């Protein structure tokens, strides 16, 4: 649906593609893995407001 | 009497303050400073955050003769 | 940055040892270099705050 999903905004630009780049390999992972980084970006979400730099925590 | 009473009053405090122990000590940016270059020089000798309080408090202790010199005009 | 931080610790002093109306003004300017490695320290994560306070030390 991503790619007939005409993608709006530039972050959920990438989740198109990288969601086709982890397709492209496999085709699993895939639907996910555009969850998967807001799932990141949720996790991340309030550290990086709390104190955090995510750089800490994403490496 | 606004003016002679406060006068004689605070003449009679430091007065006091000295006739008991009679300090002879110097203002006017001459203590203002000194402390401070003493202080902001010596505020770099904690690696403490506070470092940075050390530096800006000593100009503060600079900041009352700052003040007398446009009073003074200079 | 460390030499930002590190002579922006000294020109501070020498700054100081000017005296003169740019005492201040060269102390200012000597102070311009802690935040280039303190965005650094940000950039880089956690504290600047603390990083450039013990460096130029």
């Amino acid at each position: 649906i991503l790619k007939l999903l005409e993608v709006e905004h530039p972050a959920a630009k990438v989740l198109c593609e990288l969601a086709d780049l982890q397709d492209k390999e496999v085709g699993d992972g895939t639907t996910s893995v555009v969850i998967i980084a807001a799932e990141l970006l949720k996790n991340a979400d309030e550290l990086v407001k709390q104190k955090i730099h995510p750089t800490s925590v994403i490496s | 009497i606004e003016e002679a009473k406060r006068s004689l009053h605070d003449a009679l405090c430091v007065i006091r303050n000295l006739i008991r122990d009679n300090r002879v000590v110097y203002g006017g940016g001459a203590a203002e400073i000194s402390c401070a270059l003493a202080v902001s020089q010596e505020a770099d000798k904690c690696p403490t955050l506070e470092q940075y309080a050390m530096r800006a408090f000593a100009d503060a202790l600079e900041v009352i003769p700052m003040a007398l010199s446009e009073n003074s005009g200079m | 940055g460390a030499p930002e931080i590190e002579l922006a610790l000294r020109l501070t002093e020498y700054s100081r040892t000017l005296s003169g109306m740019e005492s201040y003004c060269v102390r200012a300017f000597a102070d311009a270099m802690e935040v280039i490695p303190s965005t650094l320290a940000e950039n880089a994560g956690l504290n600047p705050i603390s990083t450039v306070t013990e460096l130029r030390n």
